[PDB]
């Protein structure tokens, strides 16, 4: 394992090999101005991790630093990307676990696993977690036939989450998580997530924006109005409009006859073709072709239960 | 010499 | 483990040594125009893995490639060939899974396979995946007597799919195979984009079908190819096949081929490689095997695509 | 290993190398006055610890001190915290063990550090030992999907928390629990207490908030009166974030997204001096949500009302 | 090890060296077989099994063997631990005791050989007692699911091992779960008994036989007591009368007197009675571990299977 | 090491100590082969099976060789060790009695030595038998749930190294629980049943034979009364009678003072029809119906009868 | 290694010389037409060996020939019996393979055997091979209590499939096969037990050297007797010998002229109530079940 900063060292001498691998394998260009939206969870990012590192004098006491933050939405939006964009727009190490990293085929691995995975959260550095998809780690506890290795992971999260009985050693650590079934974890974990926020699917200006934001690079035309592709979107997600744009940008292309011209006289045309624009028949003809991953019983479940039990 | 140690390992 | 291109390794030195057996385990010619009929899905493979190997120049920045595309219909109807066909057309590496090779004994000894299966797939060249049979791996997540063994396969195959995208390895393309559409996932639908409904029958496609596999070089006065393409009402892409197959076998037992053993053998087989068929035992086979398949599967998967399908 | 009083030491030569470590591993100054109500688990407390040291020759016969206690109840109501306490009110060795200390790969190992922990627990000192969510560790014994290796660690507990009439030694066995319903009908019988706590009422909140945000500088525009009338079926964790997001909502009274590094350190020590007003509540009121509805409250109160041992 | 009557010893050559610190570790008249209340017919056995068979041992011979095992089977709260360290006071035997923890080992196969260890050291000292407890664990039919492979062998080595010599041994046990017993082993336990919740009887035996020693008022009305109780597990009504005699402790307020003026006004309460209103707010606020379905299964498995 | 008739010498130079000490301690009461109540096949099969060729060894020379291999299967108390332990004392062969805890070995590669080095010492001692109790330890599937990769070759071993004669005997409670080519080279696999109504009246009434019996002669009655008990129960129905004379007169008082006449009054008395009545409604059979069934139905489907 | 046809011989250098005198000893006047039933079998042996062999474009393309098959059935129907006679009547280089030719004691030499017999078999003729008992040799593949030799050795045999030559096999337990097997089994056709006229050979020649009465009829003892297989035959003829015995009263004298009895029982002779009794006591060694679940699995997965 590395050092960390202050060249201090961890020894790990009590764990075997391969679960000091299993977690050592779980460890730039973005920007946090590239999520459309969201702004009350930029706004919890911005006083949990950006202002403790700037004037941590302020944040003790009473005003100390959160520790927990769950985000519950529909699966299309982005959930995924937040968390990359915090991941690259700081200077803390970022630890990534998924429900296949905390897997063994032996009696007692998976708590050893959690164990060393929060130990070294805080030893290193003032760090971030990012477990995803946490529905598949959590569910309840006491319901029919779990098996009888889960319900102890479940006990490892609840007994490690709080803790730090020291009133010193405020070494920071923040905890993320992203599902898309909000209605289906225990409570004693659902306590211990503090700011539980919704997410909707996005609003009319939002899609504007994201037409706005998808289209640059690629030359289009002048007489593309977006406001009539933003009125007719009603109830697209905020995935299905970049894959809207890829199909107009690729509805150029087969417009023309390339499926024909076999071999001969293919190389010759694609020089030229990179400069030909995207009117809006492209456009038409995309919106014709595409439909969204609908369903928006999901979203009034989830919005009912995070206008319920929510924390924002 | 060599010497034999024992397991647990659980399935579904 | 053998190699791959560029005289490289891989470093499988993370996991046990069944667990890759059974990832090994899973890796004839054909002909591209063999297959008859649907367009769509030679548009979608010509602008998703053909032109991206000639001209890698072209796709870049908004101008990515797909990832993934799922074909709906009714069984035996021809995905397997496609599957074949753009695995033998191109230079790619193709793999292949169903739900009898995900499942092994001790817990967590399958996701295991998934995410090695992916690493490979990217550590090899740009490769296809061919996932057959999905509506038994992915169902709902919040099922009734879903197992605790069942979820984590679908959340594995969520994260993995998708992945940290700034110009990657290499392209690999996932196909699917599904006889019953509706009964799929609300996460993992939108990672397939491409989404196509492909039907079994047709007429002339059908007369063509005949003109492709019907090869025998007798049977010079059983050009009866009109009555014989409208009597395969409702009949699928293996029926006509199977069809031939019967109408080709009962050649040899509408004549008295039985019981010729010692006496009269070579001189009946020979004056049989000429022998004339004609629609009697067309019509003994014709008869003989009624299709097995409903309409509801088909109205309902042309219900299901009509909602939710970007073709 | 360490130690004990009057310089003795233990003897561990029949054990392994990890066994000893594991349970080394287990081995401030907050008061017992912080906590808000709760008279019945404080007064088995005064007369289970903190007495049997000053007058010992009370307790003698008929009167010989607890051995065990649960506490039961819905999640977030200060369970942890009155352990905390008493580890540091009272003179004792602690060990805080949980269910994930008492597993390891090979066989042999999870029946036999129980046994070390409560030999070293009986060879140190008048010991607690606190299990924490022992709803995991113990279970029912004849159950469906029961692993074979469990039924030694419950037959472990079963056997070694009630043994001659020598050895005046002694240990106080404490646990929490959130689904007590699940404890096996072998073990309720060694836990002698079984008390329940329930959700604060409307004159405890008052207390609760009063206690919490002395510290910080305030007006006088607030009706604590109110504020205990409106926060109705609230946990004390809910009381204690509500009491928090206050703050932070007068944080976001003066919108610092815009401004970077200019003067910013210097703009926030304008900011380090402003009142709490009464909007800051009026508005914190409806941003936070109870944490669960009353269900699991109901089934602990009908279970502790028939079953319960005050 | 020490040395066996008649000056012998044995011969431990080829056990290793830690199996024989393992059962050198499993191995006075305080209490009496007069204490424990009720519970007739198992005082008859014991009674018939090891005292008589030290007085006249010309008599139990051919048919008349004496017994070589029992198991007791009833509710967790009623008494079975408490028989076998009272029958450790009143013998003169070598009374061992082995749970289910001290023969489990790492190694392959040293789990089999302390349970032969276990039975040759009990042969050869002396007419022994053996007390298995919780015999529940080691127990369950051998064609279970998740049944690893030494306990498999552990079964094994005990059936081969619990027959076929005038040197006795009388193994006992105890379980609260019966019907999860191996069929096979459960025939080599020649007496299986139930033991019942106690009734209104000997609930009162009870109450007197626990407030003896402290001081008491004359007025407090047993009968009462003992029929207002009904149903509680025998273990219960012990914790009933110490929530009695310690609440008077909660009647003086005791919350605020610390160090000084405390230590003689507790010696000042250290003579003080324990009247009735302590019983009638006792029986208020303690209930039973209850849940009396368990005592019906295991009464109606033993009506159907139990040899009394 | 002691050496055999006629002179000869093992060479037991190539072994370890102990493994050779293990095997000499898995090497006298005599009992009767007509002290069994029941079962005349089994005894018919074992006087074809090491009598007969003791006294005529020219009948067995070819068509007719002599088995070699045999189980009993049935409800646990039916008396197979009776028939083991009785054919023990009665000949002039050496037995011997191996388990499942005579093969512990725990370092590797030690209990493939301890059988391959027994069976070449049973081939020996010329007439041999070899008892093997309980096989359903060693003798689960070769792809079962619990196995390690070592018990796997304990049980190859067993199946080439069974090929101067010896002759296997076994039993189990369990008989589905078999392998199949551990199945198949058993040449003959034998039912036990419980008693009838008819065995149990001889049961009972050659099982008292020391106390003095006046007047209980309905032994029709007392096993009619007895339905399904399971042979190894009325023996202790017996046993229980016994000391029900005993409890009849309050000796629980008596601390020493006269209690060594006072057994001598109960020395000498009787076993009366009043003890029968109060031991049927104090001991009930130990099994349900439903292991035996299984082990019919077991029987049937793979028994050589 | 001899030659083939054509005159050419293989060098195997490369490998070992013990490897290929280790396959060399599998390549007779078996009963060709003394069947007297499953002319089903022979038709389609007939039209997929002979046939393509004689006249080769007559099955071609739709009238496909085949490259597998699996024939399930009792241990006594007699695949070894019609493989041989396929060997006799073709020619073909018959070969063979057990359950003892995937054995070897070093490392990497259990993989090659199968590789150099499917280089032998493309090069040698127009040839059929054979393996016996794949169900016994290959089960379920990826276990981890089964060590991983025999995964690699199974491994090595599927890597090996891709071989004019024609693979066969033979099983007795079917739904022990694997799931990547039988999608290459394009036929699993069900085979029932032999007739009347079968055991009646083996009945009079297993009954040499044993004195008999001459009363003894073998047709009644032939048709009484629909069911068994090989070796249940053997089976009746020793309980009859033992009922020989059995007859008599020894158990109960004994000392006093037992040698006597002894002579007069090995001078008795076998009877006709001899064989029944035997008959009417001996069982199959399975019962008539496992068919069941054989036709289950040929009708759920088989084509049959
Ligand atoms: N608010 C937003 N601003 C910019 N881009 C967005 C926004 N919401 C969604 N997108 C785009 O939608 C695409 C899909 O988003 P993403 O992959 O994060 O969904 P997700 O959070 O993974 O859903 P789930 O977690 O349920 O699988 C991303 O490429 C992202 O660029
Ligand atoms: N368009 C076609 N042209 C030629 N042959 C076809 C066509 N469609 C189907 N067939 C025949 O039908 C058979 C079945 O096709 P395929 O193997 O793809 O089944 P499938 O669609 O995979 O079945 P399922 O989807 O139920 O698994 C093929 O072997 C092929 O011979
Ligand atoms: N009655 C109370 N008095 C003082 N503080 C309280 C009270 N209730 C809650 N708190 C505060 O709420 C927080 C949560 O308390 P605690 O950690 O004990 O919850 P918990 O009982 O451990 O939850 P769980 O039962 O789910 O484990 C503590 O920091 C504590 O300060
Ligand atoms: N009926 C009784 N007679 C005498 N003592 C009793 C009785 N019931 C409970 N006790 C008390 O219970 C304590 C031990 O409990 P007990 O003897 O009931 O073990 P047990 O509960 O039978 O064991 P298990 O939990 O395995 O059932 C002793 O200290 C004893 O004083
Ligand atoms: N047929 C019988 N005749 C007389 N006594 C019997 C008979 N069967 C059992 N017994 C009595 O029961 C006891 C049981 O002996 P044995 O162990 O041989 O039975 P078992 O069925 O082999 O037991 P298990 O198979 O359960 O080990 C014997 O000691 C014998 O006294
Ligand atoms: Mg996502
Ligand atoms: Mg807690
Ligand atoms: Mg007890
Ligand atoms: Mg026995």
């Amino acid at each position: 394992l590395p050092q960390n900063s202050a060249g201090d060292s961890f020894d790990a001498s009590a764990y075997d090999a391969y679960i000091v691998q299993a977690v050592r394998g779980t460890m730039n260009t973005m920007s946090l101005d590239d999520i459309i939206g969201m702004h009350d969870v930029k706004q919890v990012l911005h006083e949990a991790v950006t202002l403790p590192l700037l004037v941590p004098e302020f944040f003790q006491g009473l005003r100390s630093p959160w520790k927990a933050m769950v985000l519950a939405g529909p699966p299309g939006t982005g959930k995924t990307l937040i968390a990359r964009a915090i991941a690259s727009e700081s200077s803390s190490t970022f630890f990534t676990v998924s429900s296949t990293d905390l897997s063994s085929k032996w009696r007692g691995d998976s708590e050893k696993i959690v164990r060393l995975l929060f130990e070294l959260a805080r030893f290193y550095a003032p760090s971030i977690i990012f477990i995803d998809q946490i529905d598949t780690l959590g569910g309840q506890r006491g319901n029919s036939g779990e098996h009888e290795a889960s319900r102890r992971v479940k006990s490892e999260f609840l007994v490690q989450m709080d803790g730090s009985q020291n009133k010193f050693d405020s070494r920071r650590v923040f905890v993320l998580a992203a599902t898309n079934i909000p209605w289906e974890l225990d409570e004693a974990l659902r306590r211990r997530f503090e700011k539980r926020i919704f997410i909707p699917l996005p609003d009319i200006d939002a899609r504007k924006k994201l037409i706005e934001k998808s289209m640059e690079g690629t030359p289009k035309s002048d007489e593309i109005n977006y406001d009539d592709l933003a009125a007719r979107t009603e109830g697209f997600s905020g995935a299905d409009v970049v894959s809207l744009c890829r199909t107009a940008a690729i509805n150029v292309l087969r417009r023309y006859d390339t499926k024909s011209l076999r071999g001969g006289e293919l190389t010759a045309a694609m020089e030229s073709l990179k400069a030909e624009l995207v009117r809006n028949i492209d456009f038409e003809a995309a919106l014709q072709a595409v439909s969204p991953s609908a369903g928006p019983d999901t979203m009034l479940k989830c919005k009912e239960w995070c206008d319920s039990f929510g924390a924002m | 010499e060599e010497e034999e140690e024992e397991e647990e390992e659980e399935e579904e």
